[PDB]
DNA sequence: GGTTTTTCTCTTTTTCGACCTCGAATTCGATTTTAGATTTTTGG
DNA sequence: CCAAAAATCTAAAATCGAATTCGAGGTCGAAAAAGAGAAAAACC
């Protein structure tokens, strides 16, 4: 019933997700293959890709490049919060052909 | 701590016997009266010295310390004479005692101050016994060349338990107000709090540098009172040396005296004020060059604008902030834009958390100048300073010495911050300060050295599993 | 918990130096955590030292192994409490009386 | 929460506009004056009802509520008449208003109470505007059968942020004061704090049980004041219903009235007092049967001895403690010895941490009786109650109902506590309470089912290592 | 006079707050036996 | 009169506890700020 005013989106069951709050600003940022339809809070992000891909490759790509995509937008102030939206959003990764997925 | 730390503990013993602020007012008034009495006796009898004095009546001679120190104590109402007749009924003559130095109308009064020691108190004999016990306990403080007020610094630091400074950070920002400028004056302070950060330079430069006394402004009433007695304890000249009461956002004074030459401050954080704003304070002399005000949740940079208003043609400035005021929406962004409009903002230096009294956040200091080269230089600093147990650190005189060495001539030292460009900061959205720390300890390894080790792990592992299978005989 | 914090200068502080095979117990309000003194280590800030008077019977890594056998009370960290005398009483099984053969 | 929770939030809105205690005094005085005015008007005009009243002058008729409610409000100094002339200069007539019910010398005054609303305040117009704004904001509280004081319970719970009770625990210990005893009286309380725990029974038993009003004693002055107005709000008879001020360790009263029949309490913890002791308080009427005092760090059981002193021949008693008072050295051991000298200590029941306001420890309750069988029964209780987020739990009426079912007739229920013996407690060193929780979840397994599974792990593992060795082609 | 464009508010996102909140871990004062010595009393 | 034994008083190691504290790591509410739709003004 709470989706009347959850301010959330129900997402599909083959997704990835990533935190933007308070483990990074210090350390490694986690991520996980979420295998069920679900929702998350204010304090992290859900990502589905679009069809030109294989989704596990995106997961391993992000978990590989985590240690420098945290470096790209690390500080964002001395506040308790962490990485900006835009510089997180505006990173380029090498996306190959399907046989190299 | 040699012969000191025992007396620090004696002050801790004297800290009885109720909630701290109430008796603390009487404690500060007692030591204040004792110090004024001893300084006045030291002036009038440096050579025949008399414990008990006389009614010598010579007013013409009396008015000359009333021009010099501005206050006759009295003929016989000094402390050392009053210390003879202790426990004597009654005690309220001290009120009349505060009538004596408060005459002081000639010249430039600096009086109207000592209204702290009121009366509560429930009976007159309670008042007599309590105040006489306080005077007896403060008389036994064996202090007497005559360093006195550091125990006062302890007792004023013993509260909010406000937040003033861990005093080596004040010595640091004093060394930021350096260098080499025997140039009137020093030092103005908006929201001074105590006179602790308003002390270090001229106390170190008693006749090294010779400019003028100190000016400032502070919000609270009782903080204003303890600030005036704080600055009065440290044997500082009467000359113009004062702070006026008020708020810089509401009563900015003094404009006419003068464009200052050096300023330090500790502005409090998140200090939301009247919005946004109902008077014409956009169109004042200092916020109209910015372009927009400083609203409620972002009420910080009004202090730094008020700071940069009162500045000379050459003399530098140094203020403290916390790095959370980073971009803070477009209003603070355009405030930062007018700050980076020139080399107004010269350097910024971060300082590791906490190094304070349970705040627990990091801070940074902004050093400003109309003395340009010019490029921006974000020499921020992380670790190391110890922080929590005793003070801590506090703090590593060689470390601040070498950071002054870095501040001297613009080095580019990795594993530490370095210079940037104006092109870099317009490439930023005026950020404070992500650039330019580099080190991350991401250390390489070797494929083969790791994998043959893992093979050794397996050659241990499988035979130990075999021996467990041997041990499965039950 | 996790039995390791960082370095410190390891000599001339009156350090206990943690000789060949004592055992320790953690602690007041817990009395459950057990760690073999590995080689020669610190006296880190809460520890209580257990060894034995006898050598030719005890060999107290034997009783290190015997002490974690009994989580009977040691599944109860619940009340603010010291337990020193209480475990210090009894019991343990012993291959007596064919000692010291 | 149906039409309530909105008004709870309205009280939260009214919570402005300075530090809470200062304006909170005026808030409580305002709602107190409003409720007394409405109750007095409800008494005098239940049938011709008049918003505005007259100067009818008939003193002989006036003295009859001055015997009944003990206080005439006034002819025209009620709230509803004063609510017409709001914002009218001046405001200090309220002081003279407090002269009116404080006449009350006939009979059994219960006055001398309403000295809360003092004046600070810096100008008279500040006082007028502020107090008129407070009266206007408290007038708009749409409350009006007439449940009023639960918002008062909210506002008094909104501080120390003292610690009183999460009110279902008070309902629990009220149900411990049960059962079936229409027997004067209830209820004495040492260190009552609020009247919250002194409320539930007779408010539930308004004419179910009929014994007497309530007695008690409390330490602090302002806590005494808020306690008297707390117990006064809930429409309770004037009859003998009071608390006196003082400390039970220093002024134990009332001995002569009477040996009580039921008591509850919340004694504060670690409450060190004068030692050990300088007067002859060993040789009083209540500590001489013990054998030794309760010293400073172990200052708890003086309250429970003072509790068991004031008890009937049959009526039970219930107090709260924390289980850290366990053996606490030989002094508290021999205190426990005199407690277990009979079946004085009947039952003990533990309660899981926290179930309080950030304490964060567990507690336990001791139920005592001179109503014996006799054997000791340590029916302690662990989980489950939720604790932290909103209140929490709060709390599981079937769970307390079934623990009353256990308390009824002495069951022996495993996965839960049970009875013990006197031989068991002398086999203990009078411990409180290790016995008798049993369950540990140490669950067995199977050798073969585990090892062939581990063999399946190996048959996966070695071929996957082989495939890694295939993947070592670089 | 009608249509189009711009702005303002209202609906919906979204990104911060000298924090804050749960698991893990715990240093000083308060308080007690034992080590021991010294003094007093009793017995030879 | 002297010697021995017992009791008391003091130091100090030895225990013991703390309506907790420490700190690693995550808030949730809310201010405040951008996107759509509606209204108003200007131009053709």
């Amino acid at each position: 019933e709470a989706v009347l005013h959850s301010s959330t989106k129900l997402i599909p069951a083959n997704s990835i997700a990533i935190v933007v709050r308070s483990s990074i600003l210090d350390k490694v940022l986690p991520s996980a293959l979420i295998k069920v339809p679900a929702t998350l809070n204010q304090d992290m992000k859900a990502v589905i890709p679009h069809e030109n891909i294989l989704v596990k490759y995106i997961y391993h790509m992000i978990g590989s490049r985590g240690s420098d995509i945290l470096r790209a937008a690390k500080k964002t102030g001395g506040s308790v919060a962490s990485i900006d939206s835009k510089k997180l959003f505006s990173f380029k990764i090498p996306v190959p052909n399907i046989n190299e997925q | 701590a040699e012969l000191h730390r025992q007396i620090w503990q004696i002050a801790n013993d004297v800290r009885g016997s109720v909630d701290g602020w109430d008796f603390k007012q009487y404690v500060l008034g007692a030591l204040f009266y004792r110090f004024i009495s001893e300084n006045f006796s030291s002036y009038i009898e440096a050579g025949t010295d008399d414990i008990k004095d006389d009614a010598i009546k010579t007013k013409g001679y009396f008015i000359y310390p009333s021009q010099l120190f501005c206050n006759v104590a009295a003929k016989a109402n000094t402390n050392d004479r009053l210390n003879a007749d202790l426990n004597s009924i009654f005690v309220a003559i001290e009120s009349s005692a505060y009538g004596y130095p408060s005459e002081a109308d000639i010249k430039g009064l600096f009086a109207d101050f000592d209204t702290t020691s009121n009366r509560l108190g429930n009976t007159v004999k309670d008042k007599n016994a309590r105040l006489a016990a306080v005077l007896k306990g403060v008389e036994g403080l064996k202090l007497g060349i005559d360093l006195f007020g550091d125990a006062y610094e302890f007792l004023i630091s013993n509260y909010a338990a406000e937040f003033f400074t861990p005093q080596h950070v004040s010595k640091l920002i004093a060394q930021l107000a350096m260098h080499g400028q025997t140039h009137v004056n020093k030092i103005y302070d908006p929201a001074a709090g105590s006179g602790s950060l308003l002390l270090q330079a001229k106390k170190q430069f008693d006749n090294h540098i010779i400019e003028e006394g100190f000016f400032g402004q502070e919000i609270n009433h009782t903080t204003y009172n303890l600030a005036r007695m704080n600055m009065f304890l440290h044997n500082i000249n009467y000359d113009k040396f004062d702070i006026k009461l008020g708020n810089t956002l509401t009563e900015p004074h003094f404009r006419d005296e003068k464009p200052f030459d050096a300023i330090v401050s500790n502005p409090p954080y998140s200090v939301k004020w009247i919005g946004s704003d109902d008077p014409t304070l956009i169109n004042d002399e200092r916020f109209a060059p910015a372009g927009v005000l400083a609203p409620k949740s972002k009420a910080d940079f009004a202090f730094v604008l008020h700071a940069l208003n009162y500045l000379s043609a050459k003399g530098r400035a140094a203020i403290v902030c916390f790095p959370g005021i980073f971009y803070r929406g477009g209003a603070e962004q355009k405030i930062r834009q007018y700050l980076v409009d020139n080399n107004y903002v010269e350097t910024v230096i971060s300082l590791a958390p906490n190094l304070f009294f349970g705040t627990t956040i990091a801070v940074n200091i902004l050093v400003l100048s109309k003395h340009k080269t010019d490029t921006n230089v974000q020499f921020i600093d992380a670790s190391e300073l110890f922080k929590k147990e005793t003070n801590n650190n506090i703090l590593t005189d060689a470390h601040i010495e070498q950071i002054m060495q870095v501040f001297a001539s613009k080095e580019d030292v990795a594993h530490l911050a370095k210079s940037v460009a104006f092109e870099t900061v317009v490439a930023n959205d005026y950020n404070l300060s992500v650039s330019s720390y580099v080190e991350a300890k991401d250390n390489r390894e070797i494929i083969d050295i790791a994998e043959l080790n893992a093979e050794l792990k397996t050659t241990v592992s499988k035979i130990d599993q075999l021996r467990k299978d041997i041990d499965a005989i039950v | 918990g996790k039995t390791f914090i960082l370095g410190y200068t390891n000599e001339t502080h009156g350090i206990y130096q943690a000789s060949k095979a004592p055992v320790i117990i953690f602690d007041d309000f817990t009395t459950a955590n057990k760690w073999v003194d590995f080689d020669f280590k610190a006296k880190s800030s809460a520890m209580k030292m257990v060894t034995s008077c006898d050598d030719n019977k005890t060999l107290l890594k034997y009783v290190y192994y015997w002490l974690n056998t009994l989580p009977s009370e040691f599944a109860e960290g619940d009340h603010k409490r010291q337990w020193i005398s209480n475990y210090s009483q009894k019991k343990i099984p012993i291959p007596c009386p064919d000692n010291p053969e």
